[PDB]
């Protein structure tokens, strides 16, 4: 269905990746000289800091430059919705392209069909593209960051003569909220060779990630970081999120962070200039 | 065409 | 008295008096006086689009107004702490 | 002025038939029936009400006399607020060059510099 | 606070906390401890907060409020505005905007005395009626707040400096009069640089906004409110002046030669035959160019030029007890005059007699009626004599109104301007000397 | 700089209170000088002190007496000579 109040639409976790670009690059999109996705994580409150406006400012203004893709969660609630009216007043004043992939079951409402659907998750309107994965239906727990992660992958197995970046169109990882979710995504793209940019100074795991940039040190830095989180979190969560720390930790080159005292203006641009 | 398309898709 | 009088720039004046001139010609039957008679005769007988590029640039004044600030050396003598 | 002049004019003769003459007085009346010089006043239908016109008729053509010198004097504060001297270099110039690339010889010995020029 | 957090007796509990930061004004601990990434909010937890802030003048925590998921169009319902104004809002204040109602009544003040009105005894635009509310009282900072999310924003600048400058040139207390100039100064300057960026941006965007009107925030547009208030500061801008040098112009090209709009004017053919290209067939350049404001002001200036010759040669030349044709055709001119003038009295009547110069040329045609009805009677030659004196009158003031025309060209209209004042302290200084 | 003092001290108490302000201008001293700031500042031809907005306004206020301020002058000039109009709702009075 396509909601109206973009397109919406319900594909299954096993769905071939190839299939998905082709159909969006015949008659759909143009090719992306780049793409990034931002991982807001669990919490679905989003806190407008001071300096995380304008840090999403500059970057939503790079991918309008560059045409680039925007993909994120969808989800109406926290960051993924200020993402999406940001796009929504640039449209206001080339055309930026945002992909929202979240998980059918943890929808709230679910209208099928040219069905339009009008305000347990709510998805932001102001994305002009979504997705919805169906693999455990009726299912709590997110399934989406597989098919994430696959289309990622193979965007970059991509290849576009037409970009200055030599071979493989670029990608860049964002990470600026801290949770499982978000560590998780960044060891898919570590492992998968594309870099991450994660902003150091906001965020629990963002942080630590930025301190850690040894196992007793990163368990400190995670309870430091997200005391709720590390004291309702258990032993168990506490060492898979150390093992996961440690994994990413592996491959320093790829991941960037943006320093704290780093404050001018054109700090994400430069930023994602150097890790690219 | 697009409702054809999406269908053979999935 | 009169050097008083002429030291304030009449520019500003007859530009007020030029809006007024325009919008008093402009909203008004533009028909020579010759043939506006019949004129009378006859004649008796997007909006959130621009408020939203108007926030938008509003936004960026308000950016660069408050950059004002970041001459100061304070962030500098912080840095150094 | 003028359009007091034949306000004036009009109320004063009446159905004067010599365009040649009433052409030139409509325009020669009014700045001689002022402080120039008094015709009108010799010329003064009653007159008890009549003076009071002609003295108000004088009044008003003084003070709007006064009102136009005093204003086009401030006027010219503004023009002379501007500094002659870059305007006068920039005429300097042009005079400068004009005299140089030129014959130098004066006008009663220049007659014979065209003739040897075009020879 | 550390007393009452780390005394485990209301630690859980978060709006006391929260409460107590807001009392003593401690934004950033606010902002540390209370706010965190981790703690989720919603609008309802933090309604009274806000409400408090409003009343206590806390624009920093307002600022925190707005910025952490509160939606101001939902917290403004009725309820919260009509409490707010009736208790919470100063009887200085109040008297004060009686004491300009009264004595400097002005259409943005009534409206605005009206919504106050409304509120105080018992929802179309809420935020403006909380920017209004912040203005009346010189709240500089959430004045400023409110501003930042107002969708009108530039004209809700000119608004508020119309109504601080009204409620300035109040006299019952010279401090807050003080206070309102200066905030109107700063909102003005606001407004100016906000429209110059934007009409640096994009000029069509930036035109459409200007000749916006908002939906009822006052009943009038940016330019009007400017000009109500007198900012020839923000009309002198240039982008002020090309859109009503474009309006001006209409449809013919703005850097086209004047002179030769002038030479074609007379001589018809040349409209289509290359000259004067038109911004945007021959019958469309035709109307385009003869629906142009300087064409018709061109063609109406000519027209009175020849009607003044007319009437001159009449009254000098061709005056008898019975009306010649000549003086018909003086008639007829003079009746479109006048149904030109019902016309143009139709709209904004109160403005039509209000302006010195209108009035002048209403009273202008009285006295030619009056003459014309004095001229009829033949039988007496004094009523032919006192007719002819008004006729006399009626072409002086018809020369005043022609002088009033040349008011548009550049060259000779800043003389005039100046000429007024001059004449009025010239008329002081001749008073005087008349005395003694 | 004593001149630029007593401007700063007096429109900075003038902008705090306006009553006391007033009341401080028109004391006179247990015989400081046998003269209070007011006459001071005019023997010193102070025009920068009396010419500061709280001066003029005291003025003003001294002036128009119980009348309001804000009132209209033509108001007041049309009452003048027609008595009646004077409890008839015009010049509402500062303070039967
Ligand atoms: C005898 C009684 C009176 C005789 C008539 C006497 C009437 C009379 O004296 O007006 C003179 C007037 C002068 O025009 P004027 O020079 O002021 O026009 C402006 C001027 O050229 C400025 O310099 C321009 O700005 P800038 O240089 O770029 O900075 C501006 O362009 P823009 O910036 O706005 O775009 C121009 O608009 O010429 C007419 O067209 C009026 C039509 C009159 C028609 C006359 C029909 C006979």
């Amino acid at each position: 269905g396509d909601i109206q109040f973009g397109k919406y639409l319900r594909l299954s976790c096993d769905t071939d990746s190839e299939t998905l670009y082709e159909l969006l690059t015949q008659h759909w999109h143009l090719k992306t000289p780049n793409l990034v996705i931002s991982v807001t994580g669990g919490a679905k409150n989003f806190a407008l800091k001071p300096r995380m406006r304008k840090i999403f400012s500059r970057l939503i203004y790079i991918a309008q430059s560059k045409g680039a893709w925007i993909l994120t969660g969808g989800t109406h609630y926290g960051l993924m919705k200020y993402i999406g009216e940001v796009v929504r007043d640039n449209t206001i004043s080339e055309n930026i392209v945002a992909i929202g992939i979240a998980a059918w079951g943890m929808v709230s409402n679910r209208d099928t069909l040219s069905a339009q659907y009008i305000m347990l998750y709510i998805l932001d309107n102001n994305h002009t593209h979504l997705l919805l994965v169906d693999n455990g239906c009726h299912g709590h727990p997110t399934v989406e960051a597989k098919l994430r992660n696959q289309l990622e992958k193979y965007i970059s197995e991509r290849t576009s003569q037409d970009s200055n970046y030599g071979g493989k169109i670029p990608i860049v990882c964002f990470a600026q909220g801290g949770g499982r979710e978000t560590l998780k995504a960044i060891n898919t793209s570590v492992k998968s060779k594309i870099p991450c940019v994660v902003v150091e100074g906001s965020g629990q795991i963002a942080d630590v990630i930025a301190s850690l940039v040894t196992s007793s040190m990163v368990k400190e830095k995670l309870v430091r970081f997200l005391p709720r989180t590390v004291s309702r979190l258990p032993e168990e969560e506490i060492e898979s999120w150390i093992k996961w720390l440690k994994e990413i930790l592996e491959s320093s080159h790829l991941l960037t962070v943006i320093k704290m005292e780093e404050a001018g203006d054109e700090i994400v641009s430069n930023a994602i200039s150097y890790a690219l | 065409d697009l409702v054809n398309f999406i269908q053979a898709n999935f | 008295y009169t050097v008083g009088i002429v030291q304030e720039n009449n520019d500003q004046v007859w530009k007020f008096q030029r809006y007024f001139l325009v919008q008093e010609y402009c909203n008004r039957l533009n028909i020579p006086f010759p043939f506006v008679v019949f004129a009378y005769f006859y004649m008796v007988v997007e909006d959130n689009e621009t408020l939203a590029w108007e926030g938008v640039m509003k936004e960026n004044y308000l950016v660069k107004i408050n950059t004002k600030a970041n001459d100061n050396s304070e962030e500098m003598r912080h840095r150094f702490r | 002025m003028v359009a007091f002049g034949v306000a004036r004019q009009g109320i004063l003769r009446q159905n004067e038939q010599r365009w040649r003459w009433i052409f030139r007085s409509v325009i020669y009346e009014p700045y001689l029936a002022m402080f120039g010089q008094v015709p009108s006043d010799v010329d003064s239908f009653p007159e008890w009400i009549t003076i009071p016109l002609v003295c108000i008729y004088m009044l008003s053509t003084n003070i709007l006399l006064v009102n136009l010198l005093v204003a086009m004097f401030g006027y010219t504060v503004g023009i002379v607020q501007e500094n002659n001297d870059q305007v006068w270099k920039f005429q300097r110039y042009f005079l400068v060059q004009e005299y140089c690339n030129r014959l130098n010889i004066p006008f009663p010995f220049v007659v014979f510099a065209y003739f040897y020029m075009v020879v | 606070y550390k007393a009452f957090s780390t005394n485990e007796q209301d630690k859980d509990n978060w709006n006391g906390q929260l409460k107590l930061l807001l009392e003593w004004n401690q934004l950033d601990l606010a902002s540390d401890e209370i706010f965190t990434n981790d703690r989720r909010w919603e609008s309802a937890d933090l309604q009274e907060v806000m409400f408090t802030a409003l009343i206590k003048d806390r624009p920093k925590f307002v600022r925190l409020f707005l910025e952490n998921g509160l939606n101001l169009q939902k917290f403004l319902t009725n309820e919260v505005l009509t409490e707010l104004f009736s208790t919470h809002f100063s009887t200085l204040v109040y008297r004060n905007l009686q004491i300009a109602k009264n004595s400097y009544n002005d259409a943005l003040l009534t409206f605005v005395w009206k919504l106050v009105a409304n509120f105080r005894r018992s929802t179309r635009h809420p935020l403006q009626a909380l920017f209004i509310w912040a203005i009346l009282q010189n709240k500089k900072e959430l004045s400023k707040v409110i501003w930042e999310q107002t969708k009108g924003c530039t004209l809700a600048a000119l608004g508020a400096s119309k109504l601080l400058k009204t409620l300035a040139k109040v006299k019952n207390d010279i401090n807050a009069a003080g206070e309102s100039e200066e905030l109107a100064n700063e909102y003005e300057t606001r407004a100016v640089e906000l429209f110059t960026e934007c009409y640096s941006n994009d000029e069509d965007l930036a035109e459409q906004l200007l000749v916006y009107s908002c939906e009822a925030w006052g009943g009038s547009n940016c330019l009007e409110l400017a000009v109500e208030a007198t900012d020839q500061h923000f009309i002198a801008q240039p982008g002020v002046q090309n859109f009503l040098s474009k309006q001006w112009y209409g449809e013919i090209s703005r850097d086209t030669k004047n002179w030769k709009i002038i030479l074609c004017l007379f001589i018809i053919p040349l409209v289509g035959c290359g000259l004067v290209s038109f911004r945007k067939k021959l019958l469309w350049y035709y109307v385009a160019f003869f629906t142009s404001p300087f064409v018709v002001f061109s063609w109406n200036v000519v027209f009175y030029i020849a009607f003044l010759l007319l009437f001159a040669y009449v009254l000098l030349m061709d005056f008898h007890s019975v009306p010649h044709t000549p003086e018909l055709i003086l008639y007829a001119l003079v009746f479109v005059l006048f149904c030109d003038e019902v016309r143009q009295w139709y709209m904004n009547g109160v403005n039509y007699f209000t302006d010195l110069w209108n009035v002048m040329d209403t009273l202008g045609l009285f006295y030619f009626i009056a003459g014309i009805v004095f001229r009829l009677h033949s039988s007496n030659k004094s009523s032919l004599y006192s007719g002819r004196v008004i006729f006399c009158l009626d072409y002086i003031i018809f020369t005043l109104r022609l002088i009033h025309i040349f008011t548009v060209s550049r060259n000779l209209g800043p003389k005039i301007i100046m000429l007024q004042r001059m004449l009025i302290d010239v008329f002081f200084f001749l008073f005087l000397f008349a005395v003694w």
